[PDB]
This record gives structure tokens, C-alpha cells and sequence, in this order.
């Protein structure tokens, strides 16, 4: 039923949960209310995959027993820089010692 | 979600006792206990668990208020009932081994610790063990139990009105649930829900037909009626010495024993009487050792569980233990948790931190081990 | 809706403000007086924790179907107790 | 003569006695072999209480029959 996600870019991660029924472009238009950037200047990716519009959440291959609260799935996104696409980079977190 | 978060040694070793929560301050009125007296004359007991320190202390014995009369407090006892209204537990029934049962309403001042007998009218219930008591406004409410005087198993419900300190023997209408001792009764809303205890399959005597009741049956104080209600198509297992309390509108229930089974139980089971189902809840962390006859308490939402008896690894011994139930634990404590499980050095956490880790790690000096 | 609670080695961390309200002191700093947090001492790999913990402290309060734990490696408890502490939450 | 006395939880106890003995006696030998005091203590045969006052030969108890032990629930 619910996936529960970090979309995260260079520095920022939003954490947001969707439907597994939910599509790719309702995560980007999520991302646009906070980001204020359109979906059509959005790329989604999982792991290396880049994510289409108008397939659901589920097809992309996020389940709930695998995106849990506590264990949030990842979401890549990037943003279109000037004619081209800004690579997917996403910044580790620090380590503990 | 619900785990039990602390288990501490050194507190009171009583089984068949009573407790109430006053704010974050629970308190225990005596109990049995092997090896110990319960014959000669003793005053009983009140043992206090601070929910917030962690730690239990023990009132001093209550002396004469004036020369020539004899102190003003209730004899050891176990198998009695104490219920909270307002600043005062009500102490009733019980019995020990020599005096057997009395009757006599005690009644306990939280804030100055004064015990006081209110004069009381109407339809005294007859001494007993192994009723339950509960309470709706100023009414208390106490079912079951066995009657010392008639020899048997008790189904009345006498209800004392404290505005007026009356009782009244209620003539209910529906049907009455089966006379049983050691059963519990818990107020939802207005709603009495009777679960469990030991009873007869046949009548109020015993004649070697011994059973554990686990059809819940529902009392309305409203029409003092003894409701028709649903199947529940899954059930706890019949059992005896339970705890019960309610949480958030629903009824729980913890611990027991069957002696059908010769099972002593450590599960813990919801009731919703919206949806008139139950459902067994599975906490988090090793909790409490099957048992029964302990004591259960909420603060805030916190359970404290303490005392009780179970088999010795015939054989049996008596709890000095106390754990928590946490329903909702906060991160600090599921971080405390980890850094005690872990071993990790604490000396780099903050004084207020480590005070918390020192409270939920070190016994009291009540007891000591057997 | 949304708050901004930037860690200190400056990882932004956009959680819903509901969720951020789990922790009191966040709760009183988006209420003071005259929305984004700065935590100048709790490092992103906490801090992303904490917020993992604010998700599934919402999602399973009153609930009773069974659920996984919220697992603390030993590495991370002594700093996400200390955060926890000092979030109030 | 022999009987046995069993509690719902098992623990026979085998007591040597004869039919003019009371039921007071019973819970007399009972807390020699087992130190149970005779007020804890309850006897039922074929489903009735046993008064103290009346013998064994009063309520039909033949050789090898078994009594049913009934305590006080000082654990609960």
C-alpha cells in the first residue's frame, strides 16, 4: 500500500510517503510544491534507472514491505540545468566513528 | 509501537496484592507472601513505585493517633481490592489466614496517608477473596469473589455510592455472569467488562468441576443490566489471576493462570468492545515470566506489572520484580535501550541522560534475592 | 507543511511539519516568537535517522498489528540518544 | 485400608486410614504428609464437601478411592 521515500538531490533529501498505485509524475509534482521546479524539469531515478512519468510507484519496483518508515526507499532526483540534465549526484551522509 | 522497557529487581515480593496509581506514583497494599506471617496481628502494608525515579520506597507503620486506641489501618490481608477516587483508595475485602475475611470499607488519604473507616449503610456484601472492584464517578463497583460466610462463589454486584456511603445490592436484569473469584472488571465509557476467573461449570459451590471462564460478559451501569452480546470468534484462553486494564478504550489483559492447563501465561490480549473482538498483542523485548496474581497500573502510557507467582526453575515463588510496558516508546528511550544492550560507555552522555540510564538499571533495597 | 532541519554539516532534510512536531523542541523553535531549523550539532547521518523516526512514530502510533522494530546500530546509540535528548522526542 | 487425595494440579498423596476416621482426621494426616494447615484445606468426594464431623464410611469411601484437595488461593 504505502511506499515511504527519500527523494533526495546533491544536499537535500525530502522524506514523503506515496501509494504503490501512485505515479512517478505525482512524486514529481510533490517535489515541484516543495522545490518549486516543474516535472518536466525533473528526473526520478531508482538506483540507476530512470523513472517514467506514467508508470505507478509499484511498476517501478517500490513495495511497502521493502519502502518502510523506518527504512525509507530512495529516490534520485535531478534537475535540468540549461538544455541538458544535470547528472544524477546525490551527497552521502556523514559517518559515525 | 509497545515494548516492555524496564525490569527491576529489589521491590516489594508480594503476590495477591492491590495497587492504584496516584499521578506517577504507584502504590501497593499488601499481599501474601511465602514464609512470611499472616497470622499474628500485623498492620498492612503500602510500598511506593516513584514511575519517574524508578524507585520504591515503603511507608512507616501507622501509629496510634491518640494514646489507648489502637492504630486506625487495615490487617495484612491479600486478595483485597483497592480502587482510587479522587484523593482516596478504597480498601475492601481480603482476608489472612487468622481473622479470615472482614467487610469493613477502609479508606486511604493519598497526600496525607491517613487511613479512615467512613460509616457506611445499606446491604453490606459479605466478606471475601478474589472479587473486583472498579469505579464509574463516585461509585464503586465490587463483583464475585468467595464468600467467606455462605461458602461460595459470588455473581452479585454490590455497587457503594461514596457521596453517600451506601450500598446497594444491585437487582440486575439480563444474565448475570457465572459467580467466579479471581476474575477482573474494567470500566469502558460505562460498560463493566467481567473476563476470566476461577468458577464452578455447574453452580456457585465447589464439587470438582473447576473451570476458567473466557466468554467476556458485559454489565451496563446505566440500565444495571447484564448486556446479550456477540460471539467473539477468537478468544484468550480461560484463566484465572489475570490483570486487566483499559488503554485508550480498549481492554487488555496480561498473565494468568489455569489450572486445567496447569498453565501459567505471560500473553497479553486486546478487547475492542466497538468491534466486540479480541486480538493478541506481541510487545517488543523479553517481558515478564508467565505469572499471575501480579499487579497491573497505567501512568500516562506506561504499564506498571509487578509481583506475582509462578513455578520455581509445587515449586512456586513470589515476585519481587516490576516491568514496564511502554505502548508508545519515545526515541530517547529506544536509544537508552540500545546503549544498554550495546554496553556502550556512558560517560560522554550528558548528567540528565545518564540519570535516566542509572534510573531504569539499579534495584530497589525492598528485597533481596532468596 | 513541509519544514527545512539542516543538519550540521549542511544537509538539508524536508520533512513534513506534522511529522517534525514529534519533537518538542522543534515544535517550540517553529512556534517562537516574531519555516526552517538549523542544528549546528547533530550531524546528517543522525539527523536522518531522527527523521526516519518521526516517519514511523506517525505511521504506527495506535496501532497494533505487528511491525518491525526501529533498529539503533550500535555505532549511531550514543549519538541519536544524545539527539533524541536534545530534541525531545 | 487406603485413599488418595489429589489437588486439581496433581501431587497424589497416598494416606493410610480406616472408615471410622473422620474427615477432620484426613486433614489432619494430610498436614502431616504434605504441611497444609486444616483450614486451608477443602475435601470433595463425588462432587459434595466433606463435613468435618462425619467419617469416611459416612460418605461411601470404599479402599483405593481418590479425594479431591481444595485450597485457599493465598497465590491466587
Amino acid at each position: 500500500m504505502d511506499v515511504f521515500l527519500m527523494i533526495r538531490r546533491h544536499k537535500t533529501t525530502i522524506f514523503t510517503d506515496a501509494k504503490e498505485s501512485s505515479t512517478v509524475f505525482e512524486l514529481k509534482r510533490i517535489v515541484e510544491g516543495i522545490l518549486k521546479r516543474p516535472p518536466d524539469e525533473q528526473r526520478l531515478y531508482k538506483d540507476d534507472q530512470l523513472l517514467d512519468d506514467g508508470k505507478t510507484l509499484g511498476e517501478c519496483g517500490f513495495t511497502s514491505q521493502t519502502a518502510r518508515p523506518q527504512a525509507p526507499a530512495t529516490v534520485g532526483l535531478a534537475f535540468r540545468a540549461d538544455d541538458t540534465f544535470e547528472a544524477l549526484c546525490i551527497e552521502p551522509f556523514s559517518s559515525p566513528p | 509501537m509497545l515494548r516492555w522497557t524496564v525490569h527491576l529487581e529489589g521491590g516489594p515480593r508480594r503476590v495477591n496484592h492491590a495497587a492504584v496509581a496516584v499521578g506517577h506514583r504507584v502504590y501497593s497494599f499488601g499481599g501474601y507472601c511465602s514464609g512470611e506471617d499472616y497470622e499474628t496481628l500485623r498492620q498492612i502494608d503500602v510500598h511506593i513505585f516513584n514511575a519517574v525515579s524508578l524507585r520504591w520506597t515503603k511507608l512507616p507503620p501507622v501509629k496510634s493517633a491518640i494514646r489507648g486506641q489502637a492504630p486506625v489501618v487495615p490487617y495484612m490481608r491479600y486478595g483485597h481490592s483497592t480502587v482510587l477516587i479522587d484523593d482516596t483508595v478504597l480498601l475492601w475485602g481480603g482476608r489472612n489466614d487468622t481473622e479470615g475475611a472482614c467487610n469493613v470499607l477502609y479508606a486511604f488519604d493519598v497526600n496525607t496517608h491517613k487511613w479512615f473507616t467512613p460509616r457506611v449503610s445499606g446491604t453490606v456484601p459479605g466478606a471475601r477473596d478474589g472479587h473486583s472492584a472498579c469505579v464509574l464517578g463516585k461509585i464503586m463497583y465490587i463483583f464475585g469473589g468467595y464468600e467467606q460466610q455462605a461458602d461460595c462463589f459470588s455473581n452479585d454486584i454490590h455497587k457503594l455510592d461514596t457521596s453517600t456511603m451506601t450500598w446497594t445490592l444491585i437487582c440486575t436484569k439480563g444474565s448475570p455472569a457465572r459467580w467466579r473469584d479471581f476474575h477482573s472488571a474494567t470500566m469502558l465509557g460505562s460498560h463493566m467488562y467481567v473476563f476470566g476467573g476461577r468458577a464452578d461449570r455447574f453452580g456457585p459451590f465447589h464439587s470438582n468441576n473447576e473451570i476458567y471462564c473466557n466468554r467476556i460478559r458485559v454489565f451496563d451501569t446505566r440500565t444495571e443490566a447484564w448486556l446479550d452480546c456477540p460471539p467473539t470468534p477468537v478468544l484468550p484462553e480461560g484463566r484465572r489471576s489475570h490483570s486487566a486494564f483499559g488503554y485508550n478504550g480498549e481492554l487488555y489483559i496480561f498473565g494468568g493462570y489455569n489450572a486445567r492447563l496447569n498453565r501459567h501465561f505471560h500473553d497479553l490480549w486486546k478487547f475492542n468492545p466497538v468491534s466486540f473482538t479480541w486480538k493478541k498483542i506481541e510487545p517488543k523485548g523479553k517481558g515478564p515470566c508467565p505469572r499471575r496474581r501480579q499487579c497491573c497500573c497505567i501512568v500516562g502510557d506506561k504499564i506498571v506489572l509487578f509481583g506475582g507467582t509462578s513455578p520455581s526453575p509445587f515449586d512456586l515463588i513470589d515476585h519481587s520484580d516490576l516491568h514496564i510496558l511502554d505502548f508508545s516508546p519515545s526515541l530517547k528511550t529506544l536509544c537508552k535501550l540500545a546503549v544498554i544492550q550495546y554496553n556502550l560507555d556512558q560517560s560522554c552522555l550528558p548528567h540528565d541522560i545518564r540519570w535516566e540510564l542509572n534510573a531504569m538499571t539499579t534495584n530497589s533495597n525492598i528485597s533481596r534475592p532468596i | 507543511m513541509y519544514v527545512k532541519l539542516i543538519s550540521s554539516d549542511g544537509h538539508e532534510f524536508i520533512v513534513k511539519r506534522e511529522h517534525a512536531l514529534t519533537s518538542g523542541t522543534i515544535k517550540a523553535m517553529l512556534s517562537g516568537p516574531g519555516n526552517e531549523v538549523n542544528f549546528r550539532e547533530i550531524p546528517s547521518h543522525v539527523l536522518s535517522k531522527v527523521c526516519m523516526y518521526f516517519t514511523y512514530k506517525v505511521r504506527y502510533t495506535n496501532s497494533s498489528t505487528e511491525i518491525p522494530e526501529f533498529p539503533i546500530a550500535p555505532e549511531i546509540a550514543l549519538e541519536l540518544l544524545m539527539a533524541a535528548n536534545f530534541l525531545d522526542c | 485400608m487406603q485413599i488418595f487425595v489429589k489437588t486439581l494440579t496433581g501431587k497424589t498423596i497416598t494416606l493410610e486410614v480406616e472408615p471410622s476416621d473422620t474427615i477432620e482426621n484426613v486433614k489432619a494426616k494430610i498436614q502431616d504428609k504434605e504441611g497444609i494447615p486444616p483450614d486451608q484445606q477443602r475435601l470433595i468426594f463425588a462432587g459434595k464437601q466433606l463435613e468435618d464431623g462425619r467419617t469416611l464410611s459416612d460418605y461411601n469411601i470404599q479402599k483405593e478411592s481418590t479425594l479431591h484437595l481444595v485450597l485457599r488461593l493465598r497465590r491466587g
